[PDB]
């Protein structure tokens, strides 16, 4: 976010954002969630509740966004 | 006269949030093992790492009223139990993790 050419929508940006990052293979996040959870929070990824996260990620990297943070 | 029951933009947000969450947890974890770390490819890491710092002390599911705490915990609880070999949202991350 330090520098940018233009703030405009595009194609293949999110698939590149996926293919060029690192995931939970060499190390993982299972330790911060604790030994016990609440199944009332459990659902399918295609059924997630995230409309407030939509506004956080609209501040930069995506296929189409309203702005780009410094 | 009404909208559909499902939309692909929800799959794009959960994938853009999941790929950024899995990065932010590895970013948070590797910091204690390295003398220095480079600037991340995702700018939202700054805003999401503050949610992770709360979440190391939170596990109450839907009881927490914090916006990102419940949606992040919902992703991790799925990640810890899903048959990721055939789940359509887990599948692309499962494949992208291998750089060969
Ligand atoms: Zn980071
Ligand atoms: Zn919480
Ligand atoms: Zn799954």
């Amino acid at each position: 976010g330090s520098h940018m050419k233009s703030t405009q929508a595009g194609e293949g940006t999110l698939s590149e954002a996926l293919l060029h990052l690192q995931f939970d293979a060499d190390e993982d996040l299972g330790a911060l969630l604790g030994n016990s959870t609440d199944p009332g929070v459990f659902t399918d990824l295609a059924s997630v509740d995230n409309s407030e996260f939509q506004q956080l990620l609209n501040q930069g990297v995506s296929m189409s966004h309203s702005t780009a943070e410094p | 006269a009404t909208g559909p029951t499902a939309d692909p933009e929800k799959r794009k947000l959960i994938q853009q949030q999941l790929v950024l969450l899995l990065h932010a947890h590895k970013c948070q974890r590797r910091e204690q093992a390295n003398g220095e770390v480079r600037a991340c490819s995702l700018p939202h890491c700054r805003t999401m790492k503050n949610v992770l710092n709360h979440m190391t002390h939170c596990q109450a599911g839907k009881a927490c009223q914090v916006a990102h705490c419940a949606s992040s915990r919902q992703i991790i609880s799925h990640w810890k139990n899903c048959t990721r070999h055939d789940c359509p949202v887990c599948l692309p991350l499962k494949n992208a993790s291998d750089k060969r």
